[PDB]
């Protein structure tokens, strides 16, 4: 009844996590501030009266 | 914010779950070799019984 309480050992479990979306990550180099985006619209060809 | 909350502390925060000890248990038994020879009416069926 005199002995100070013995720890035995202390184990600090741990694991990481993943991202599963890391194969879309894309590394630009953080200048401007804006980006836009734009397509072509379509053009169908036309039939031709050469009169 | 201002410019001198970089000065301020941010420990982080653990978890700490702390456990005990066990339980011994135990068991006894008793061989008698007085009375326990009037059953048996072999010799090696005693110690089958001790087995």
């Amino acid at each position: 009844k005199y002995l100070f309480p013995k720890i035995n050992e202390t184990l600090l479990i741990d694991i990481a996590l993943g991202n599963r979306f890391n194969w879309l990550a894309k590394e630009q180099d953080f200048i401007g501030q804006y980006s836009e985006e734009y397509v072509i619209m379509d053009t169908v060809p036309i039939n031709m009266d050469l009169s | 914010k201002n410019e001198e909350l970089m000065l301020k502390r941010n420990y982080p925060r653990m978890a700490t779950k702390l456990y005990g000890n066990g339980i011994v248990k135990k068991q006894k038994f008793t061989l008698n070799n007085n009375d326990t020879r009037f059953n048996f009416q072999t010799l090696a069926d005693a110690t089958n019984y001790a087995l």
